[PDB]
RNA sequence: CCCGCAGAAGAAGCACCGGCUAACUCCGUGCCAGCAGCCGCGGUAAUACGGAGGGUGCAAGCGUUAAUCGGAAUUACUGGGCGUAAAGCGCACGCAGGCGGUUUGUUAAGUCAGAUGUGAAAUCCCCGGGCUCAACCUGGGAACUGCAUCUGAUACUGGCAA
RNA sequence: UAGCUAGUAGGUGGGGUAACGGCUCACCUAGGCGACGAUCCCUAGCUGGUCUGAGAGGAUGACCAGCCACACUGGAACUGA
């Protein structure tokens, strides 16, 4: 069985944008939403949608500015065989800068970006890049 | 005994003694509670050649240590402010 | 220690001027400096990746007089002294007591100027020194001894500083031969050709 | 102009009846100090004769990348076929530092920076050719601004 | 390879092997010298190296490798060993300190006087 | 200066029992041309 | 409010004590994974009630014996 | 520490030069004598042997052994592999152990933040000074990646409940 | 190196130490440690730190400084805070 359907979420990204899809469909949850509604708001894909109501499926709309996808390489990190757990002083600067890396943080799932200028730490979820 | 002495730092011929609190069984460079202030004797117009905190001093005497003599005659130059 | 053995053949290693016969002459115009550095002249060399970067530290040497065992400890410091580390290592060797006299006028090379801030002749600060790896702090003024001033070689050496650059790091007067060292030099400020990149990729491995 | 630099030249065999015929080999690449990096491979049977081939096909497969200021962007990782090249951005780290084969096809690019380790099988035509495939694989700041986010001053800062 | 594999048993750093068993692996040491010889070396190569077996203070008789051009050491006279195999010897992974104890120089030898102990030709 | 050869006794003769030495063994020459003459990079490899 | 310890007993007749095993949940240093870890202790308490395998609050005292110095507090259930 | 001498007067050697790795050719020896760290050189035109000329690298210090680490991503947590190069147990069941879909409530052990105590001084690092200056000496901070207690956050993980 | 331990795991009462305690006895109950590695064999003083390394780590801990241990070998007690 699947052990983390996050890291399926990321697979169905990957693969999605690599087969050159218009949009993808996954089963829901909360996390899932969660990190859709960071990417939502950082530019890396186009809306979601939760309709169902016993089978909530996920369904992202994925995003091509170019003939090459935007989403280049998105990284599971705190995998639950290796869970990590930075601070506020070690939180990594993907690309320096030029992709996030969402974690989640007691006051909720956030960039990297605006996760420091809240001024907190948590779990590094992935390495949207 | 808890008192207060120096240390001897520095190089040959060229010495930084440290005003130290600490128990007189040690050695001259050993052991010791808290070193509070210094002394430089081959110091002359620079910084100051001897800072120590006088406030913390009256706190160890009270307890019960002893005041060097050589620590007391510089004690005695920096006497309060003069 | 210091390389005391003959002088153009260093310059003549490296192609170019190094200033260590700085004079009245051009080169010699006679013994052949332009391609004969050693016995076997007429070999022009391909000089790999490694003998450009050992040849450019070379020249650095050769110019300032030091030696490597002082040089390393130069990149350390200048390795530490923050931002461009090049320019940092020029900053230390431009900043050298022994370089300064030179740059002042006073020498007629540096080897002149290790020999006068040697033999107890400058005061720096109105403090006598004698250490050719003396840093020049900014700010500050060099002088000379009274009993070194109209030693007949001040006054040649000092006229043929009209013949260079006219440095603006630091600013000199003649009257009491003293100068005064004004700020640090900047990259653009001096030297043009001298390679520095060259010089940090080699310590670099 | 351009700054061709040779690599590596090598001398490669074919043996037929009577004997070995040794065709030479060379790896140049030429730039610009710009951006413009392009390494034409080229081999031929005589050593002269073989770079000339090498300069023809480096300057037709030239590839146009963008850089800051003599620095790369981000860390790249440009893997290859026998290596694992990765190249670190190194603000203002004054050195070209970097393995063999891999400090010629950045000094024409126009970098006076960044740090370089050449993981995996050390391969001069390899090598070139990984890093060329991490320049290309390397974003702009308003390139990354232009699919996503939508804002250089807000992705960045 | 699985974090859970090395958790439960760790990365293993083997240990490479001393290359002269010199016992403590100190710089020099001394033996009588015994067995002073000549070999031939290996298949490539053709010579008369000349070798000596040393008795060593520890109590281990290896051999070692007179390396010069002229030697006058016999079945005693103790000699000091130097670390490094050749190449083309077998067992040979010593040399010998030429210019030490009972080991004399290299007599008409005046371009690496310090490798054999050579003194100086006085001016 | 002794040549230790390799046989612990010796019997009924020295110069014969010495030419079943490696010392006396046959020592052929690679030819620079021909059969068994090639080489990677030979002496001084410069191109 | 004074320093105590959860902890479930592992073993049981001792004559007027227990054996007691703290889960601890420790990032190995090196690969980093929190790893659950125990660290057996020998508590005492008068009026043996608590049996096998429940969970219990330690306390530390003075030691009553060798390599004994913890005592009970508490007791969240005895058996299901 | 400062002044005086008809005085340059008392003070330069040590490895290497085939490639890796800056640095070139002639005589003597001819797989013999020897060189070596590795690949390997010497078989009568050796820049690899020995000796001289020059050249280079360092310099009152060089060079060789010896020990550790680095290069070694050839023990790979950061950071490797397993169809054929070394490697998937012959297969399956299965306890301990590891991990585990989804919703809500709760607790706050893991986690994160802040404060306090401690983390000795020295050393290392950053600004400042002092021995003609540098090594060294040294003032003030940072740091000592940590541990524990207390007060909060409590998304994610875990426990419990439905 | 896979089983190890019998004053050993603990209790009650006596004695003892400056002080808690098998630290030491009497009697009683049979437990204790153990794959998160017990006992055993080999080697070794430990830590601040030091040498390297981009970092992580690895190796090592001379000098300086804290602690422990030992004083010809083995053992015991007295004096004394
Ligand atoms: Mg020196
Ligand atoms: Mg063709
Ligand atoms: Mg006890
Ligand atoms: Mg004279
Ligand atoms: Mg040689
Ligand atoms: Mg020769
Ligand atoms: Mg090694
Ligand atoms: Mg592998
Ligand atoms: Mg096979
Ligand atoms: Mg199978
Ligand atoms: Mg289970
Ligand atoms: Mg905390
Ligand atoms: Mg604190
Ligand atoms: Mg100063
Ligand atoms: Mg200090
Ligand atoms: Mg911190
Ligand atoms: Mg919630
Ligand atoms: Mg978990
Ligand atoms: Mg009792
Ligand atoms: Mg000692
Ligand atoms: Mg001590
Ligand atoms: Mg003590
Ligand atoms: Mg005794």
């Amino acid at each position: 069985s699947m052990q983390d359907p996050i890291a399926d979420m990321l697979t169905r990204i990957r693969n999605g944008q690599a087969a050159n899809k218009a949009a993808v469909t996954m089963p829901s949850s909360k996390l899932k939403v969660a990190i859709a509604n960071v990417l939502k708001e950082e530019g890396f894909i186009e809306d979601f949608k939760v309709e169902g109501d016993t089978k909530p499926e996920l369904e992202l709309t994925l995003k091509y500015f170019q003939g090459k996808a935007v989403v280049e390489s998105i990284q599971r990190v705190s995998r639950p065989g290796l869970r990590i757990y930075k601070r506020k002083d070690e939180l990594p600067k993907v690309m320096a800068g030029l992709g996030i890396a969402v974690v989640s943080t007691s006051k909720g799932v956030m960039t990297d970006r605006a996760a420091r200028q809240a001024g907190l730490g948590g779990e590094i979820i992935c390495y949207v890049a | 005994m808890v008192t207060i002495r120096l240390a001897r730092h520095g190089a040959k011929k060229r010495p930084f003694y440290q005003v130290v609190v600490a128990d007189s069984r040690n050695a001259r460079n050993g052991r010791f509670i808290e070193r509070v202030g210094f002394f430089n004797p081959i110091a002359s117009e620079k910084e100051e050649g001897t800072r120590l905190d006088l406030d913390r001093i009256a706190h160890w005497v009270g307890q019960g240590a002893t005041i060097s003599d050589r620590v007391a005659a510089l004690i005695k130059e920096v006497n309060k402010a003069a | 220690a210091r390389y005391l053995g003959p002088k153009l053949k260093l310059s003549r290693r490296e192609g170019t001027d190094l200033f260590l016969k700085s004079g009245v002459r051009a080169i010699d115009t006679k013994c052949k400096i332009e391609q004969a550095p050693g016995q076997h002249g007429a070999r022009k060399p391909r000089l790999s990746d490694y003998g450009v970067q050992l040849r450019e530290k070379q020249k650095v040497r050769r110019i300032y007089g030091v030696l490597e065992r002082q040089f390393r400890n130069y990149y350390k410091e200048a390795a530490r002294l923050k931002g461009n580390t090049g320019e940092n290592l020029l900053a230390l060797l431009e900043g050298r007591l022994d370089n300064v006299v030179y740059r002042m006028g006073f020498g007629a090379t540096r080897a002149e100027a290790r020999q006068l801030v040697s033999h107890k002749a400058i005061m720096v600060n109105g403090r006598v020194v004698n250490i050719a790896s003396y840093q020049v702090s900014p700010n500050d003024v060099v002088s000379i001894r009274e009993k070194a001033k109209k030693q007949s070689r001040v006054k040649a050496a000092l006229e043929l500083a009209e013949q260079r650059e006219k440095p603006t790091w630091l600013e000199v007067d003649a009257g009491k031969m003293e100068g005064t060292f004004k700020r640090k030099p900047e990259r653009s400020d001096l030297s043009a050709d001298i390679n520095e990149h060259l010089i940090v990729e080699l310590y670099s491995k | 102009e351009l700054q061709e630099k040779l690599i590596a030249v090598n001398r490669v065999s074919k043996t037929v009846k009577g004997g070995r015929i040794f065709s030479f080999t060379a790896l140049t690449v030429v730039g610009d100090g710009n951006g413009r990096v392009g390494f034409g491979y080229g081999k031929a049977r005589e050593v002269p004769a073989a770079i000339q081939k090498a300069m023809e096909k480096a300057r037709r497969n030239m590839i146009n990348v963008a850089l800051n200021n003599g620095t790369l962007q981000h860390p790249v990782k440009g893997v290859h076929t026998g290596s694992r090249v990765f190249m670190q951005p190194a603000s203002e780290g004054t050195g070209i530092i970097a393995g063999g084969a891999m400090r010629a096809v950045l000094e024409v690019a126009g970098v006076h920076n960044v740090l370089a380790k050449a993981y995996g099988s050390t391969n001069p035509i390899n090598v070139v050719r990984a890093t060329i495939d991490g320049l290309e694989n390397m974003n702009s700041p308003e390139m990354v601004a232009a699919k996503r986010g939508k804002s250089v001053e807000e992705i960045l800062g | 390879a699985t974090v859970n594999q090395l958790v439960r048993k760790p990365r293993a750093r083997k240990v490479a092997k001393s290359n002269v068993p010199a016992l403590e692996a100190c710089p020099q040491k001394r033996g009588v010298c015994t067995r002073v010889y000549t070999t031939t070396p290996k298949k490539p190569n053709s010579a008369l190296r000349k070798v000596c077996r040393v008795r060593l203070t520890n109590g281990f008789e290896v051999t070692s490798y007179i390396g010069g051009e002229g030697h006058n050491l016999q079945e005693h006279s103790v000699i000091l060993i130097r670390g490094g195999r050749v190449k083309d010897l077998p067992g040979v992974r010593y040399h010998t300190v030429r210019g030490a104890l009972d080991c004399s120089g290299v007599k008409d030898r005046k371009q690496a006087r310090s490798k054999y102990g050579v003194k100086r030709p006085k001016a | 200066s002794r040549y230790q050869h390799t046989k612990g006794q010796i019997k009924d003769n020295a110069i014969e029992a010495l030419l079943h030495d490696p010392l006396f063994r046959q020592r052929v020459e690679k030819n620079k041309k021909g059969k068994g003459s090639y080489m990677r990079k030979g002496k001084h490899g410069n191109r | 409010k004074i320093r105590t310890l959860q902890g479930r007993v592992v073993s049981d007749k001792m004559e007027k004590s227990i054996v007691v095993a703290i889960e601890r949940f420790v990032k190995h240093p090196i690969y980093g994974k929190f790893i659950k870890r125990t660290t057996k202790l020998h508590v005492h308490d008068e009026n043996n009630e608590c049996g096998i395998g429940d969970v219990v609050e330690i306390r530390e005292c003075r030691p009553l014996s060798k390599t004994k110095s913890w005592t009970l507090v508490r007791v969240v259930e005895k058996a299901v």
